[PDB]
C-alpha cells in the first residue's frame, strides 16, 4: 500500500578506520513486512539487529536496522530492502555525506 | 502502565 | 517541557499457519521504555530503559497479563473485520492501536487519545473530549454502537486522566537524569563542490534529544526554499537524533547563506555560516 523511505547512514561523523555502527533507517510503509539487509560491497552482513516495530500518526511503519562497521577507502556499504510495494529489491549505497 | 484491554471491535 | 507516555500496538494475521504476529512498544516523549513481542522468547512484557527495571515483580507481571490480553482482544478483532469487509481467510490483514497522554510543564493532563486502524487506514478513534467517537465508515459505525453499549470511552477516559499521568509522573521523576535532560544538537556545515559554479552547504544537527527539530536556510536574512533539501528526523541508534538541511548556492557566495537551528536544547536559536 505505502512504500518504504529509505535512509543510510552512520551513527557517528564518519572518519576511515574507526568503528561506527551503520544504520538503516526504514519509514512510511504499509504493511509492516519487509525485508532489511545491510550489505558490505554487495554480499549481506549476517549480523543485523533492529528495532522494535512502531508506527506514525498515519500508522505508517518504521524500522532501524544497524550493525556496527568500519568506514573504508575501498569498501562499499549499502542497505537493500524489498517489500510488497516494491517490484525488485531497492538498493541504496552508503554515502557519508548523507 | 498499559491499559486494560477495551471490549472487542 | 512537556511531556508524553504513549502504547502502539500491532497485530498482523498469518493465514498460512499459526496466530498473529503482535508488537507492543511504550513509549515516554522519544524513550522507549517496555516492549512485548509475541515471537520472542520471554512472552513477558519487557523493560527497555534503566529506569524501568526498578519496577518489582507485580509490575511486570500485571503489565504482561494484560498486553498478552491485547493481543487475544486484537487477533478476536481481526477475524471480526475480516467478517465486517466480507474477506478471504487467505489474505493477511493488520490491526493497530495508539493510545496516550500528554502533559503539560507542570506535569498537568493536557490531552489524551485512542485510535485503532484496520489494514493502514483510520477505523475508530476517541475523540478529544474523551466521550465520542470518530468511526471511518459503516463497520467502524457498528463498533461505536457495540462500544457505547459496553461504556469503553468511560473506561478510556478514566485511564487517559488517571493512571495513564499519574505512571507518567512516576517514569519521569524515576527516570529523571535522562527524561527530564535536553540534549541540544551538535551543529556543523559541510561543503560539497559540484562544479567550478556551484557547490552544495550542508547544515547537520547531531545527537540531540528530544527528536522536534526546526532546521531552516536564509539568504540575506529572508527564509529560503528554492533548491533546498530536508530530510527526514533520523533515530542515531544511542537514544539521539539527527538531521540535516542543504541548500546549493553559486561558489562564491556562501556568506549570504545561514542555517538557522530551533530546539527545546537551545537557550537561543543558533545560527550557522560557511566557515
Ligand atoms: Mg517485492
Ligand atoms: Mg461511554
Amino acid at each position: 500500500q505505502r512504500t518504504p523511505k529509505i535512509q543510510v547512514y552512520s551513527r557517528h561523523p564518519a572518519e576511515n578506520g574507526k568503528s561506527n555502527f551503520l544504520n538503516c533507517y526504514v519509514s512510511g510503509f504499509h504493511p509492516s513486512d519487509i525485508e532489511v539487509d545491510l550489505l558490505k560491497n554487495g554480499e549481506r552482513i549476517e549480523k543485523v539487529e533492529h528495532s522494535d516495530l512502531s508506527f506514525s500518526k498515519d500508522w505508517s511503519f518504521y524500522l532501524l536496522y544497524y550493525t556496527e562497521f568500519t568506514p573504508t577507502e575501498k569498501d562499499e556499504y549499502a542497505c537493500r530492502v524489498n517489500h510488497v510495494t516494491l517490484s525488485q529489491p531497492k538498493i541504496v549505497k552508503w554515502d557519508r555525506d548523507m | 502502565r498499559v491499559a486494560s484491554p477495551t471490549s472487542g471491535v | 517541557g512537556s511531556h508524553s507516555m504513549r502504547y502502539f500496538f500491532t497485530s498482523v494475521s498469518r493465514p498460512g499457519r499459526g496466530e498473529p504476529r503482535f508488537i507492543a512498544v511504550g513509549y515516554v516523549d522519544d524513550t522507549q521504555f517496555v516492549r512485548f513481542d509475541s515471537d520472542a522468547a520471554s512472552q513477558r512484557m519487557e523493560p527497555r530503559a534503566p529506569w524501568i527495571e526498578q519496577e518489582g515483580p507485580e509490575y511486570w507481571d500485571g503489565e504482561t497479563r494484560k498486553v498478552k490480553a491485547h493481543s487475544q482482544t486484537h487477533r478476536v478483532d481481526l477475524g471480526t473485520l475480516r467478517g465486517y469487509y466480507n474477506q478471504s481467510e487467505a489474505g493477511s490483514h493488520t490491526v493497530q492501536r495508539m493510545y496516550g497522554c500528554d502533559v503539560g510543564s507542570d506535569w498537568r493532563f493536557l490531552r489524551g487519545y485512542h485510535q485503532y486502524a484496520y489494514d493502514g487506514k483510520d477505523y475508530i478513534a476517541l475523540k478529544e473530549d474523551l466521550r465520542s467517537w470518530t468511526a471511518a465508515d459503516m463497520a467502524a459505525q457498528t463498533t461505536k454502537h457495540k462500544w457505547e453499549a459496553a461504556h469503553v470511552a468511560e473506561q478510556l477516559r478514566a485511564y487517559l486522566e488517571g493512571t495513564c499521568v499519574e505512571w507518567l509522573r512516576r517514569y519521569l521523576e524515576n527516570g529523571k537524569e535522562t527524561l527530564q535532560r535536553t540534549d541540544a544538537p551538535k551543529t556543523h556545515m559541510t561543503h560539497h563542490a559540484v562544479s567550478d559554479h556551484e557547490a552544495t552547504l550542508r547544515c547537520w544537527a547531531l545527537s540531540f534529544y528530544p527528536a522536534e527539530i526546526t532546521l531552516t536556510w536564509q539568504r540575506d536574512g529572508e527564509d529560503q526554499t528554492q533548491d533546498t533539501e530536508l530530510v527526514e528526523t533520523r533515530p542515531a541508534g544511542d537514544g539521539t537524533f539527527q538531521k540535516w538541511a542543504a541548500v546549493v548556492v553559486p561558489s562564491g557566495q556562501e556568506q549570504r547563506y545561514t542555517c538557522h537551528v530551533q530546539h527545546e536544547g537551545l537557550p537561543k536559536p543558533l545560527t550557522l555560516r560557511w566557515e
